[PDB]
């Protein structure tokens, strides 16, 4: 609710820690604790870069 | 997915069956064709308005997105 | 109806 | 039917009378001499007084030539100080006209009760004029709405225009036709309720009135206009429904339901009244139906105030807080009316009463007050105003409660 | 005026002052006057009176103190009994108001003709409702309720009662024949003893001409239960001590009306008294014609009494001895009316009662308990207001012209606390409803 | 002022379902530690068996936007009879005037869906006007949301003492 | 007593207008009224500055309201005896 | 016989008997009983009544006589219970908040009602239960201003604030408008005539009895009781709640002054609470004549300061004389600041100048009062107790740069741009 930015923020983007975080791993996804708006960005910008065709493999 | 199913518009009045409609917008007010849509501050200036309509003599609430339209 | 009361005496064919 | 009704003999003593009076040369108070009597600046009461009570005794026929002199000098009347005989015997000399020559007399009498605000102040109003819009009979001078016999002679009016107008719609229409229908219907409606909602607002007291209520002009209208919408009533009674529906002033329930023999219809629509999502046509008809049920206490006025009960008792947990207090300060007096009525549902309306008040003083406590009732909770009787909202709620319901405990042990 | 009522259906009101109406009512008695040299034009001139008091209680209340002060500066003349005949008339048609009765009234006998009430209806209500003695324990609690509100009833109104003695002469006239075992079975010696207690309260009122023509047909009707239960006597003994009451009362009252009763039914009375050996009281009325020393130890016990042990002894005592003689706790009113304020449960509960017993016996004293009664109401201790609100009902009933003040704190401390008194104020509602307009 | 003795006075009417008696001593206990709730009440008084009491209390009285909020006074915040107690509809509290005592979101997230659902639309906006404030935000910095969560403590027990005492 | 000493130096008696004079009286009215001990008052009423300023009754009801504010009273303890 | 009278004649009074004269005139002589008792000599020590230690036991049931419709009640309750002692052991928190309560209506009504002269005991009421705990302290101050900034009472503190038959008349055989909007005309808006010296002397009595309430009670013959920093502590936190409750920005660090256009809208609802109602200003004063406790109240200095700044900005004014709330408000809070000790003298002095400068040089004043107070900060740990008196101290020399190096720099060159009338002020900012 409140500004609270600093330069935490200019480093990449961090996981969650929340109930939707292990289900997202596990399909081969992932995804994104974002706290301001140009992390929001880059967020956005890497998921675009993720949109791909292809499958996922549990490599072992 | 179309969604032609709706949802109601009631209260179901308890007796501590019965209810009490809920405001429905875009519900097309039929003022000029029941006079029960009439307010009662607004009576005697639709009242006129809709007797010269009927003589030989709403509008301009169009969606903002088909507004501009000039093509 | 709005003619007669609701008390009045009804009327039996 | 009344304008012909009047025509029906009661014993032919005017028969007599005519046989025995008109003989003595008397046939000359000619119009003319009416108009001088009438136009002179003294006014000389006594001489028009004379004329017009010589003028009862003619036939219909021969008062035709009188009928321009006593409409258009009509206005006259409406002056302070003209003694209720010449307004009486002018009533019954419109109404001995209104048998013959109705639509000319019509025509000439709206003319003649316009405000005179210009000089000639649009004397011109016509039979189409009327038809159109038969609400200029109520645009006539502000005099007449405590003038009962020239309220009667526009009530006479109104009513004729008012079917007239419905008539002259339909040929109309036909004539342009060569839907419609609807729109027809909805303006005849609508017509119909506005008349009945300025002669309701007629029967108003206005702030010079707020200056013994029986014995007025204002009563005496008030009377008048209760027996003509009892008329519309017991002719449509979707008028009765349309003019509950969109309300009127609250003051106005008492004698419109006193006076109203046709209003225990309103019984059959209270239910879709209160259904309907407006909170001012829910308060309208709590109000309503409280009155109703103190004249008309019949099985099915319980049923509605039991239903009136559970659908306030109900909407008090749907309202918020500034909605909770305008539905209730109204509609908590007509809780005194359902208990007079109805001795079965003081478990009901107490039951109610006490969770309106345990609301009413947890949202007192929330914030910092000015009177702060809750410390207020062992004060006496207050028997008989800038407070908060809230103060003024929980002061409605205590009040309440003394009217009920106070009708019930009295 | 027909035009001030033209449209009304006629099918079920004018504002004056003080000294207009003041003027009405002498001109009304000047109208009395002239007309003297009958009661049927005064009686017709008081709807105009009602038409414009608008049922106003100032505007009454200051018609019945200014005929008062006529009935006093007059005298006994001619108009002062013509204010004595519309006073009277006025408290029938609005016995709203609650002034105890003058003498004068008493002394005036016209009440008992021909005339019309506002509250006769009700009352007769309420006769033929206690009448109806069903085996359903509700309905015997709510004929209870019925007894002790006609008693505070007679208490307070007595006047519209004594209109209402051939209705309780006709109701016992029914039930006199009946057998001794369906008698108690179906519960109906307790009516008798019901409306024995009224007519004990509603003495010496009770005892003008048409009061005493409906009391020797009422008597009429005892003495024939009487002599039909000769052979069942023995179990009604504080019936019949009551019954003996009641003739000391009549024999001290009106003597002559007793001795007539007595004298022209000679042989039933007779025949009773050589029938059952066993009735002493009898044949010693036929030829012939406690305190504070026992309670004071006990009040004493209750004034000097701190554990709550001592407090429940002598208050288990007091019950006792009143369930034996319910005449002794009007000695111990004051000091319960502090012992049902105590912190104590099990001791406040046996206060309530016993104070509730106390003003049910004596109607007249249950004003003084009022003070105490709303204290506890407002008492900050919840057990206190809870055990006051279970007490409620009864004891506005005993109350009534204060059960208005009584229910509005009622409902007060139920609103601004959070405790629920709509069951509770909701029957009181009901049960003075029923008293005071249908 | 002895805060032990009030507690237990609470617990003696709570025993014998004096409830609205018990709500009044317990919070005559919390007045005592806390200087009239102007400070954090200890957690050694109200304890989460003491505001377990006193969450019955206010059920058994029927003020169930009171039990709402008093479930996020508990060390974990008790969704289970916070939700249960708002689904009720026959309150004898001021309801949507409580709505600024709930700091926490997911309560208001239950409201404003139970307002949705039963078609109260104003409450709903009044619900959703309490969500979308910048103090609310469960994501702002602790520090702050402690301070949203002892400012509406303190002003929700003062309110609780106005109506009990 | 300084207060009344800059008061009396300060009001320019009788040369200033009705409002300073209004103003001031009210001011000395006001701290009449924020004090405890009587002296205090009574030292301030009777100085020349007040009973100047006001009138004769307002300064009286002043006074007896604030001797009233804190009343004496003495009663009778010898037990009654009408021998 | 004490406690058995006192409990019939109040359970008397709760009830309808014992009519509201008779009353008053129990109360009038119960206060005299209780006051001849005090009043210690050998007539209360013979007679042993005990009339305190008795009418104590039934503070509970005279609380409500306190709020009585009937005026004469409403009096005698206060005035009795004004001198009558407290109980011998202490308060119940129940029995002390609703004494507190009712006597702070009292208090408010008598205001209206008699004006200052009518206050003395619900004053004395207060001050006395105020003296009873820092509960029964921090109640009485919280329940007194909050009151006092109640839409009711604040007027007395200067605070700021037929149809179709007539339409029928007027109608021409068209409608020609094609509506209303909104219910038709608005408002004449609202009126508002009131004393000012009568606000003046209600602030007064106001003020005083908070004075009363923060002072220790009552050697030198000069001087003044010390303010208690806990009473004017909980009045400067009850202002906040009531002015803004916070927690948006709410710790005592002071942030950068680019955050104030982030906080923007909250800024403005402080500054219009403390234009719409005066007395926030003297309760500010109040708060600062105690020293630590204006960092307490350190949210809305800044929220006004910031609405401050927003208006010289956007003020195209070219001298402050056009503002004059503005200038007042600016000159008042950074007086208040060096009063509270959260600015030094030299940089707490330029409130005299405000009204000779233009909007840009006062916004870049009250600029350095925000970078002041960034750099060194005012927190409540700074203001060391120096018990030679019994009162906190702020001494800025030792926090470095006490002075205000760079903010003494601006405001001498703000001095210097406009030396040609800030000549004679040019003392006032001396730096030794």
């Amino acid at each position: 609710g409140t500004m609270s930015v600093e330069s935490e923020q200019l480093t990449g983007v961090p996981l969650d820690d929340s109930a939707i975080t292990p289900m997202c791993e596990v399909t081969g996804g992932r995804s994104y604790s974002v706290c301001s708006p140009r992390m929001l960005n880059q967020c956005l910008e890497s998921l675009v870069q993720k949109v791909q065709s292809g499958v996922v493999i549990n490599f072992e | 997915v179309g969604k032609k199913v709706v949802q109601e518009t009631g209260i179901k009045v308890r007796s501590r069956g019965f209810q009490v409609a809920l405001l429905n917008k875009d519900l097309k007010p039929q003022t000029f064709r029941n006079a029960y849509d009439i307010p009662r501050r607004n009576l005697l200036d639709h009242l006129t308005r809709m007797r010269s309509n009927l003589l030989k003599s709403q509008v301009h609430s169009v969606p903002i997105a088909q507004m501009g339209n000039y093509q | 109806s709005p003619s007669y009361s609701p008390t009045s005496p009804s009327y039996s064919p | 039917v009344d304008d012909w009704i009047c025509e029906e003999e009661i014993t032919g003593t005017d028969a007599l009378l005519r046989r025995m009076l008109l003989t003595n040369n008397a046939k000359n108070h000619s119009p003319k001499q009416l108009q001088e009597a009438f136009s002179a600046v003294p006014v000389n009461n006594t001489q028009v007084m004379q004329i017009i009570e010589h003028l009862t005794l003619l036939s219909a026929s021969e008062l035709i030539p009188y009928a321009e002199v006593l409409t258009s000098n009509m206005s006259q009347l409406l002056n302070s100080g003209v003694p209720r005989r010449i307004l009486q015997t002018v009533n019954k000399l419109w109404m001995v006209l209104n048998t013959v020559m109705p639509r000319r007399l019509w025509v000439m009498t709206v003319n003649a009760l316009q405000p005179s605000i210009k000089f000639v102040r649009q004397q011109k109003y016509t039979q189409n004029d009327l038809m159109i819009d038969p609400l200029i009979v109520l645009r006539c001078d502000q005099r007449v709405h405590r003038c009962p016999p020239l309220m009667d002679i526009t009530l006479h009016m109104l009513n004729g225009y008012l079917l007239a107008s419905k008539a002259y719609l339909s040929a109309h229409l036909k004539e342009t036709e060569q839907t419609r229908e609807e729109l027809k219907n909805a303006l005849l409606a609508a017509q119909d309720s506005a008349a009945v909602q300025i002669l309701l607002e007629i029967c108003l007291p206005t702030e010079e009135e707020k200056a013994d209520n029986l014995l007025c002009n204002l009563r005496e209208v008030q009377c008048l206009i209760c027996c003509l919408l009892h008329q519309m009533y017991i002719a449509d009674p979707n008028i009765a429904k349309l003019v509950h529906f969109q309300g009127y002033p609250c003051e106005l329930l008492p004698l419109t339901v006193a006076g109203i023999p046709s209003m225990h219809i309103c019984l059959d629509f209270i239910p879709e009244l209160i259904a309907q999502p407006e909170l001012e046509k829910q308060i309208f008809a709590i109000q309503l139906l409280s009155h109703l049920c103190i004249q008309y206490a019949l099985p099915k006025s319980l049923s509605v105030a039991r239903l009136a009960v559970n659908v306030m008792g109900t909407l008090l947990t749907v309202l918020t807080q500034a909605k909770r207090y305008a539905f209730f300060m109204p509609t908590l007096p007509s809780l005194v009316s359902f208990c007079r009525a109805f001795p079965p549902l003081y478990e009901d309306i107490m039951s109610l009463l006490i969770q309106i008040g345990q609301v009413c003083a947890s949202d007192v406590a929330t914030q910092t007050r000015d009177i702060d009732p809750i410390i207020t909770r062992l004060q006496q009787i207050k028997e008989k105003g800038s407070m908060d909202p809230d103060v003024q709620l929980c002061h409605c319901i205590e009040r309440t409660v003394i009217e009920i405990i106070n009708m019930s042990v009295s | 005026v027909p035009r001030i009522w033209q449209g009304r259906d006629q099918r079920t009101v004018l504002r004056v002052q003080g000294p207009e109406l003041i003027s009405l009512v002498e001109l009304i008695l000047a109208e009395a006057e002239t007309r003297s040299q009958a009661c049927s034009l005064i009686q017709a001139r008081l709807p105009l009176l009602l038409s414009c008091c608008c049922g106003d209680d100032e505007s009454v209340r200051k018609v019945t103190e200014h005929l008062s002060g006529c009935i006093q500066q007059w005298g006994d003349s001619v108009l002062g009994r013509r204010c004595r005949d519309l006073l009277l008339q006025l408290y029938l048609q609005r016995p709203e108001l609650r002034v105890p009765v003058p003498e004068v009234l008493l002394h005036s006998e016209g009440a008992a003709s021909s005339s019309v009430c506002k509250l006769d209806g009700l009352i007769h209500r309420f006769i033929t409702l206690l009448a109806d003695t069903s085996d359903s324990r509700a309905l015997e609690n709510r004929g209870a309720d019925a007894s002790m509100a006609c008693r505070k009833l007679a208490v307070a109104h007595p006047l519209l009662l004594l209109r209402h003695l051939p209705m309780i002469a006709a109701l016992l006239h029914g039930r006199t024949h009946l057998n001794f075992q369906e008698f108690r079975q179906q519960n109906h010696l307790s009516c008798f003893l019901h409306v024995l207690g009224l007519l004990e309260l509603l003495q010496p009122h009770v005892f003008r001409s048409e009061h005493q023509g409906a009391l020797w047909d009422c008597l009429l009707s005892f003495i024939r239960l009487l002599l039909n239960y000769r052979k069942s006597s023995r179990h009604l003994a504080a019936f019949i001590n009551k019954f003996v009451q009641f003739i000391h009362k009549y024999i001290t009252y009106n003597a002559p009306a007793a001795i007539s009763f007595l004298q022209k039914h000679a042989d039933p009375l007779h025949d009773l008294s050589f029938d059952n050996s066993d009735l002493v009281m009898l044949k010693s009325l036929l030829a012939g014609l406690l305190t504070a020393a026992e309670m004071a130890p006990y009040m004493k016990r209750l004034s000097r009494g701190q554990t709550v042990e001592d407090l429940l002894e002598v208050l288990s005592d007091i019950d006792e001895m009143s369930r034996r003689r319910p005449e002794i706790l009007s000695f111990f009113s004051t000091n319960l009316q502090r012992l049902m304020s105590s912190a104590e449960e099990c001791c406040r509960n046996l206060a309530f009662s016993l104070a509730l017993r106390s003003m049910q016996n004596s109607p007249s004293i249950a004003a003084a308990f009022l003070p105490t009664f709303m204290y506890c109401l407002g008492s900050q201790d919840f057990e206190v207001v809870q055990t006051a609100l279970r007490n409620l009902p009864e004891y506005a009933l005993l109350c009534q012209e204060h059960a208005a003040v009584l229910l509005h704190r009622a409902f007060l401390v139920g609103m601004y606390g959070q405790m629920d008194p709509s069951a509770q104020i909701s029957e009181a509602l009901r049960i003075l409803h029923m008293e005071a307009v249908m | 002022n002895n805060h032990s003795w009030l507690i237990i006075q609470a617990d003696i009417y709570f025993a014998t379902n004096q409830y609205s008696a018990a709500l009044h001593y317990y919070l005559q206990a919390g007045a005592v530690c806390s200087d009239f709730f102007n400070k954090a009440v200890p957690p050694d008084v109200y304890t989460d068996q003491v505001i377990k009491r006193m969450i019955k209390c206010c059920s058994l009285l029927n003020c169930h936007t009171q039990v709402a909020i008093l479930c996020q006074f508990l060390r974990e915040i008790d969704y289970k009879t916070a939700f249960k107690s708002l689904q009720e509809q026959n309150s004898h509290d001021a309801m949507d005037s409580y709505y600024d005592y709930i700091w926490d979101v997911t309560i208001l997230e239950y409201l404003t869906y139970l307002h949705h659902k039963r078609g109260e639309t104003d409450k709903r906006q009044i619900a959703i006007k309490a969500i979308g404030q910048t103090e609310l935000n469960a994501s702002n910095p602790e520090e702050v949301l402690q301070l949203a969560a002892q400012r509406r403590k303190k002003k929700f027990l003062q309110a609780m003492a106005k109506l009990y005492f | 007593d300084f207060l009344l000493e800059v008061c009396s130096r300060s009001v320019n008696l009788e040369k200033a207008s009705e409002s300073l004079k209004g103003n001031m009286a009210a001011f000395l009215k006001n701290v009449c009224l924020g004090l405890e001990d009587l002296q205090y008052v009574f030292m301030i009423s009777s100085h020349e500055l007040f009973i100047t300023l006001l009138k004769d009754e307002e300064r009286k009801l002043l006074v007896d309201q604030m001797r009233k504010r804190s009343p004496r009273v003495n009663l009778c303890i010898k037990p009654v005896t009408s021998f | 016989l004490l406690p058995l009278a006192f409990r019939s004649c109040l359970a008397r009074v709760h009830a309808g008997t014992l009519q509201p004269p008779f009353t008053a005139r129990f109360l009038r002589n119960l206060a005299l009983l209780v006051g001849w008792e005090q009043q210690g000599g050998e007539g209360p020590a013979a007679l042993g009544a005990h009339f305190g230690e008795s009418a104590s036991a039934h503070l509970s049931d005279l609380a409500p006589l306190l709020l009585h419709p009937e005026e004469e009640v409403a009096e005698a309750a206060a005035s009795l219970l004004a001198i009558c002692p407290f109980p011998s052991e202490a308060l119940s928190p129940s029995q002390l908040l609703g004494l507190v309560r009712a006597g702070v209506h009292r208090f408010f009504a008598s205001l209206r009602l008699h004006g200052p002269p009518g206050v003395a005991s619900a004053c004395q009421l207060l001050t006395r239960l105020s003296q009873t705990s820092p509960a029964g302290l921090k109640a009485v101050l919280q329940l007194l201003v909050e009151g006092a900034l109640h839409r009711g009472n604040t007027e007395l503190f200067g605070g700021q604030v037929a149809s179709l038959l007539d339409t029928n008349r007027r109608h021409i055989w068209s409608v020609f408008h094609a509506g209303v909007i909104g219910r038709g005309l608005k408002p004449p808006k609202f009126v508002q005539s009131r004393n000012q010296q009568e606000v003046i002397y209600n602030t007064q009595s106001l003020l005083s009895l908070l004075v009363h309430c923060c002072s220790a009670p009552g050697g030198e013959c000069w001087g003044a009781p010390i303010l208690s920093p806990e009473a004017a502590k909980a009045v400067a936190v009850t202002l906040v709640e009531s002015v803004c409750p916070d927690a948006a920005g709410a710790e005592l660090a002071w942030p950068p002054e680019e955050h104030a256009r982030a906080t923007v809208e909250r800024d403005l609802r402080i500054g219009r609470r403390f234009r719409e109602q005066p007395l926030l200003f003297e309760l500010l004063k109040l708060v600062a004549a105690a020293p630590p406790a204006l960092c307490y109240c350190s949210v809305l200095l800044r929220g006004l300061l910031a609405a401050l700044l927003g208006h010289w900005e956007a003020s195209r004014h070219p001298d402050t004389t056009h503002s004059p709330w503005h200038l007042e408000a600016s000159c008042t809070l950074v007086a208040v600041m060096a009063e509270g000790s959260l600015l030094p003298p030299a940089l707490g002095n330029m409130h005299e100048v405000f009204s000779q400068l233009a909007p840009f040089e006062v916004r870049l004043l009250l600029l350095s009062v925000w970078g002041f107070l960034r750099e060194h900060g005012p927190l409540p740990q700074k203001f060391i107790f120096q018990s030679e008196r019994g009162r906190f101290i702020r001494d800025f020399s030792r926090e470095g740069g006490g002075e205000g190096g760079p903010h003494l720099a601006v405001l001498h060159s703000v001095l210097h741009r406009n030396i040609d009338r800030l000549g004679l002020f040019s003392g006032r900012f001396q730096a030794p």
